[PDB]
């Protein structure tokens, strides 16, 4: 159920090579809160920005939830070549997302020989393990 | 660096 303490969810970004604005997945409910994948191009050389967002729409300022997560870009040819990074973060209203602005090089993820992109689609996955929240279910 | 942190 939505009260579960962990879940894995995926979001496939289409027309990936043409991405310009941040894109957001539908919510996955864990600890009864909505978690989402956020992806955007970033520049510093171009990189994939990949973030996990928690409970961002709520106007509450009382809530918090600590979670650990694995953020993964799927390699569709060989899951052993999928690329992942781990985070731990206390999510709350003023810091409702966390991840990596330079998760991977854009030129690598979009390289058709590497196995992450197919039909201009790239799939992102999050495994999130969340603690019981505070300041929500009183 | 992988740029760990918030999106904004």
């Amino acid at each position: 159920t939505s009260w579960r303490s962990e879940a894995t969810f995926q979001f496939t970004v289409e027309r990936f090579s043409r991405l310009s604005e941040s894109v957001l997945s539908p919510p996955c409910f864990v600890r009864n809160l909505p978690w989402k994948i956020m992806v955007m191009p970033r520049f510093y050389q171009k990189s994939v920005g990949f973030f996990l967002q928690c409970n961002a729409e709520s106007d509450s300022t009382s809530w918090s939830c600590h979670a650990q997560a694995v953020l993964k870009i799927i390699n569709y040819r060989d899951d052993e070549k999928s690329f992942s990074r781990r985070i731990s973060h206390l999510f709350f209203h003023k810091e409702n997302d966390w991840g990596f602005s330079n998760f991977m090089a854009w030129s690598e993820v979009t390289d058709p020989e590497k196995g992450f992109i197919d039909d201009d689609k790239v799939t992102f996955e999050v495994f999130v393990q969340a603690d019981a929240p505070h300041g929500v279910a009183w | 660096s992988p740029g760990e942190g918030p999106s904004g």
